[PDB]
């Protein structure tokens, strides 16, 4: 029955990301709190009504092919269903686990993706977590040849999280990672332009106020694109620039859409062109910019079939000429008029002439130094710098492949060659890539937007694992969050929250600091009092405000330590002298303190 | 005081909101110009009202100047004559704006010259203080300081004629 | 100095007459010599 | 002092503010998760101006009790002097709030409003001395105790201003910092609260004068010379302090009033001076 089946289910299309439909023609909600019986209830009743009978039949038909008959395929495509919730099927967790254990039974530990997947489902304990199944399974994972599993693993041996820590182990773990990345890059995508892929990695709930309150956060937020922004005549070419840009790099909400910027700017420099003279007062300068970005495009290939050389080098060079005067910017173009009369023409030294005319420029994140870096190992003779300086400069700036062969070079170089610096790097590029290793990001988002939380769990959870911090803030948030004062603290299960403080926790390892203002809450909420002392000493050993004043608030009261008025006044000092804007709740909180030593005095 | 101390405490709470920026600043600086291409006069009872005051001088000049417009208002029960008056200063105020739109709030033309229009009609340090200030600073201006002082005693002149008539 | 009184002097008095428009042209005149009330009072007398 | 109305829009305004400032702090509670944020939240503007509002008016009822505790009810040519000589002093105070920007806001009106309180019961207390020396009743001697009572209400000024003096003094003297202008402020409100002791002084003097006179006249030259004396005196003093001390901080303007206020009290001096010199 399995070809039917199949050929019904080509018929559906599994699942559908809102963040590209968006771009033919915002915010979201999460959960509070949970409850098994609760989900248990909803997923019955959707059972119950929502689904097509269509949907009926074929879910019926494709049980029974995988119960009577081992198809081992059914089996796995119903895994896959029941846990991504595609073709609009409700999520199940518990199900899933049987049907991957099957699965697993039937292809005696060979299909690493079910390997993987049962791996983290065993190790946070969804369906009692034992850590020593799930290595044995991601040592498994790692022998077949699965890059997410090796990688894991070297991190958990790189942070020291439930093992004893080495740095040899990830260390050559990272290099044999990056080294399988570095083949999977074409000559074409590494050397001349990157394949530029929509990040995901912002963390979520800053769509919010933020973590630990607004105005409050140590961490600065990182929303890094959003719908960018700044009456008749000149706003004209100043709305249809933000637009362009703004169906360039698409936002969170909604992806890029190519072709329609193309269309437009052919559009607006066809019209535009032939008194470009008369807009010298303002609109001149973006112009210049749109006119810049067509080029760009163009020389990509981007929202097209193939790129346009001459075309779009006679464009740029008059872009140049245009900001000779009124001194425009001057450095996409250059860079570009570099990348191609490097590559396409084979003249250098105007190259090289381009490449210092863009160096001190702002836009230029790494490109330049590492063609220059290139091309002086290439040809000493040119008195260009020197390689390992251009090398680290551009790793400072961060573009990618900089990284990749920054620490192919200083591997073999002393230079402070110590093992430590090597690890960072490797682990830098290796998790910064992020297109090949964590794709998941995107269907976290997507069925985050459309009411399916629980997967938007999973993902993030699944991430989190390979080291994503903003995964691990965001499976955390999506776990446990602070509630209001004054307001009932949330439902969920214990187990739920046990995770939340692994996962925040080792966030604030990382190099964040404001999760473990939230763990020590969470314990304090427990009521551990013990640890969370050094949760927020920790903190506070790098300034945390509201750390400090809990940390006050903790002494004074009788937990632990025992009412040692004096140190408290001193944080509040303390507090009150870092930072400016809460002088009046120090004072104030002081003012208590001495109330209670009057109200103490009299009796 | 009744009339005088609704001016005073509206001035003073525009100069609240002003001072923390609740209201838009952008809207209260409405001039002849803004409010007649948008018909929002009440941009023009808050010109009357603010000065984009958040100066504690401003403040003072808020209290002395409400003080003399009670000196002012107190000494006829013809109030009618008042508003009439008023009224026809603000109208001519919004032509004579037509032709200039000067810099200076609504608040500080009316206030000035209904003291100009008492004063011409017949402590002292606040009058003369206000005079010379704002001579001093519409002066260079053709027809600023001629909406600043000529208006008020032009409708004076009218009411001191028809006495006379 | 009655040269004002001069200036005070109107066409075909009495101010019952079609020439108000002279009469308010006239006091805008003395208004242009506001300066002193002096005039003012005297208007009377 | 205050009509029935004035009473009722008093109690309106304050149920008004009790509730508004209610609202505002509960609201802001709500909507917040901790103690620290709903702080930064409260002293949002709006927020503020009404806790600033809030502020004023408990400071008032306070004051308001305060002055009934220790002055019981007040003779209308008290009320009379007040409502004469508050103003132009306000205004001035206000001019001290003139000198600094934001930084330096909501202490500077707290010294303020202190030091202005403190100046009506300075008048209040010069005006119940001449009421006690007009008042006087020759049918019992100055008693310890009548004596005793006023200058504890004396007392109780002079400690006040003292402590208030040296707890500044000793902020400047530790503050040595890079913000001149914190002791600059500083020293200027030790400025105003030392013309209020000088005036104790002086009040202080007068009464031991007129009570030596009592003294002797029970018991057995020109008093005015002595007055005059006194007079001339003090105010040497407070001419001689602000010399001293408007000459370190260079003020541009309180110095030039100041002073010349100061040159024409001194040309009542030379006043004096002539007068005595026809009772030499």
């Amino acid at each position: 029955p399995w070809p039917e089946a199949r050929h019904l289910l080509n018929t559906i299309a599994k699942s559908r990301d809102p963040m590209k439909e968006a771009a033919m023609e915002v915010g979201f909600y999460v959960p509070m709190d949970y409850s098994p019986r609760n989900e248990e209830k909803n997923y019955q009743s959707i059972w119950q009504n929502e689904i097509t009978d269509s949907q009926r039949h074929i879910y019926e038909l494709l049980v029974q092919s995988s119960e009577q008959f081992n198809n081992s395929e059914a089996t796995y495509t119903l895994s896959q269903i029941h846990l991504w919730s595609q073709y609009n099927f409700p999520h199940n967790m518990t199900l899933a686990h049987k049907y991957l254990e099957k699965f697993n039974d039937l292809t005696h530990f060979t299909n690493h993706s079910a390997i993987f997947d049962l791996a983290v489902m065993y190790a946070t304990g969804g369906c009692p977590q034992d850590s020593a199944k799930a290595l044995l399974y991601y040592q498994r994972a790692a022998q077949l040849g699965n890059l997410k599993a090796k990688q894991v693993l070297a991190y958990k041996y790189y942070s020291g999280f439930n093992v004893p820590r080495n740095f040899h182990k990830s260390l050559v773990l990272y290099r044999d990672i990056a080294e399988q990345l570095r083949k999977s890059y074409s000559r074409d995508e590494w050397d001349i332009v990157f394949p530029y892929w929509e990040s995901y990695n912002v963390r979520i709930s800053d769509f919010e106020s933020g973590l630990l309150g607004k105005g409050l956060n140590s961490v600065p937020s990182s929303t890094v694109r959003k719908r960018t922004t700044r009456d008749a005549s000149e706003r004209r070419i100043i709305r249809i620039y933000y637009a362009a840009l703004n169906d360039y790099k698409g936002t969170y909400s909604q992806s890029r859409n190519c072709e329609r910027a193309k269309n437009l700017l052919e559009l607006t420099y066809k019209e535009f062109q032939p008194h470009v003279d008369n807009l010298d007062p303002l609109q001149v300068f973006y112009y210049v910019r749109c006119l810049q970005l067509l080029g760009h495009m163009y020389f990509t290939g981007e929202g097209s079939s193939k790129p346009n050389i001459h075309m779009a080098e006679e464009i740029l060079t008059t872009s140049l000429e245009i900001s000779r005067r009124a001194q425009g910017p001057i450095g996409r173009a250059c860079i570009d008029l570099g990348l191609i009369n490097q590559y396409i023409t084979n003249n250098i030294s105007q190259a090289i002439s381009y490449y210092m005319k863009a160096m001190k420029t702002q836009a230029n994140n790494g490109i330049v130094e590492f063609q220059l870096s290139k091309l002086a190992t290439s040809f000493p003779e040119e008195k260009i710098g020197d390689p390992f300086n251009l090398m680290e400069t551009a790793y400072l700036n961060g573009f990618i492949p900089a990284i990749y062969e920054f620490a192919v070079m200083i591997e073999s170089g002393n230079s402070k060659s110590s093992v430590e610096n090597t690890a960072y790097l490797f682990k830098t590029f290796v998790d910064k890539n992020e297109a090949i290793m964590a794709p998941k990001l995107r269907t976290a988002f997507a069925a985050l937007i459309n009411d399916r939380s629980e997967v938007a769990l999973w993902a993030y959870s699944q991430l989190a694992e390979q080291g994503y911090e903003t995964a691990q803030v965001s499976a955390a948030y999506l776990m446990y969050q602070l509630p209001y004062e004054f307001e009932d603290p949330p439902r969920t299960t214990d187990q739920r929250k046990t995770l939340a403080i692994s996962y925040y926790t080792r966030a604030f390892k990382q190099g964040n600091i404001d999760a473990g203002v939230v763990a020590g809450d969470i314990y304090f909420q427990m009521q551990n009092y013990s640890k969370a002392m050094a949760l927020y000493q920790g903190a506070a050993l790098k300034y945390s405000i509201q750390a400090i004043w809990n940390l006050g608030y903790m002494h004074e009261h009788g937990l632990g330590v025992n009412r040692d008025f004096h140190l408290a006044k001193r944080y509040y000092d303390q507090v009150s002298e870092h930072d400016h804007r809460f002088y009046l709740a120090s004072k104030l909180s002081v003012l208590k303190l001495h109330l209670k030593s009057w109200l103490t005095w009299i009796t | 005081p009744l009339v005088t101390r609704l001016w005073t405490i509206g001035c003073l709470v525009l100069s609240g909101l002003t001072s923390l920026r609740i209201v838009d600043p952008g809207k209260v600086v409405y001039s002849y110009d803004l409010v007649f291409k948008k018909g929002q006069y009440g941009r023009l009872l808050y010109s009357i009202f603010d000065y984009g005051a958040f100066n504690w001088i401003s403040m003072i000049n808020i209290f002395v100047s409400a003080n003399h417009l009670s000196t002012l208002e107190n000494s006829f029960n013809l109030r009618r004559k008042f508003c009439w008056i008023i009224f026809l200063l603000l109208v001519i105020l919004v032509k004579m704006t037509s032709i200039e739109q000067p810099a200076a709030s609504l608040g500080v033309l009316l206030h000035e010259n209904l003291v100009y229009y008492e004063l011409k009609k017949n402590p002292s340090i606040f009058p003369i203080y206000m005079n010379a200030v704002m001579y001093f600073v519409y002066k260079r201006s053709w027809l600023e300081i001629a909406m600043n002082f000529m208006p008020g005693h032009v409708i004076y002149y009218m009411d001191d004629i028809i006495g006379k008539i | 100095h009655n040269v004002l009184d001069v200036v005070l002097r109107y066409i075909i008095p009495d101010p019952v007459n079609d020439r108000v428009i002279t009469a308010v042209i006239k006091n805008f005149v003395l208004f242009w010599v506001t300066l002193l009330p002096y005039v003012k009072e005297k208007l009377d007398d | 002092m205050v009509p029935e109305n004035r009473r009722k829009q008093l109690a309106i305004f304050v149920v008004v503010t009790y509730l508004l400032t209610f609202y505002c702090v509960y609201s802001a509670t709500k909507t917040s998760v901790s103690f620290l944020q709903v702080t930064l939240k409260l002293n949002e503007g709006f927020n503020l101006m009404v806790l600033s509002i809030f502020i004023l008016l408990n400071s008032t009822l306070l004051w308001q009790l305060l002055t009934k505790l220790l002055f019981g009810e007040l003779r209308l040519i008290e009320h009379e002097h007040i409502f004469e000589r508050l103003p132009f002093t306000i205004i001035n105070t206000l001019f001290m709030s003139s000198l600094f920007h934001e930084r330096y806001f909501f202490t500077v009106a707290f010294f303020g409003l202190l030091l202005l309180y403190l100046k009506v019961f300075h008048w209040i207390l010069k005006d119940r001395l001449e009421a006690l020396l007009q008042s006087i009743n020759d049918s019992t001697t100055m008693k310890t105790l009548i004596f005793s009572r006023f200058s504890f209400n004396l007392v109780l000024l002079a400690v006040v201003d003292y402590q208030i003096i040296t707890r500044c003094i000793s902020s400047i003297y530790t503050n040595q910092k890079s913000d001149i202008e914190s002791t600059s402020l500083y020293l200027i409100q030790v400025m105003e609260f030392t013309m209020l002791l000088i005036d104790l002084l002086n009040l202080f003097l007068q009464t031991c004068l007129n009570f030596w006179e009592f003294y002797r006249s029970q018991q057995s030259e020109g008093k005015f010379m002595y007055e005059k004396a006194i007079d001339v005196f003090t105010r040497f003093l407070k001419t001689a302090l602000h010399l001293s001390m408007l000459i370190p901080f260079r003020m541009p303007m309180m110095l030039l009033k100041d002073v010349v206020w100061d040159i024409l009290a001194l040309y009542q001096s030379g006043t004096s001076l002539w007068k005595i010199w026809r009772n030499n």
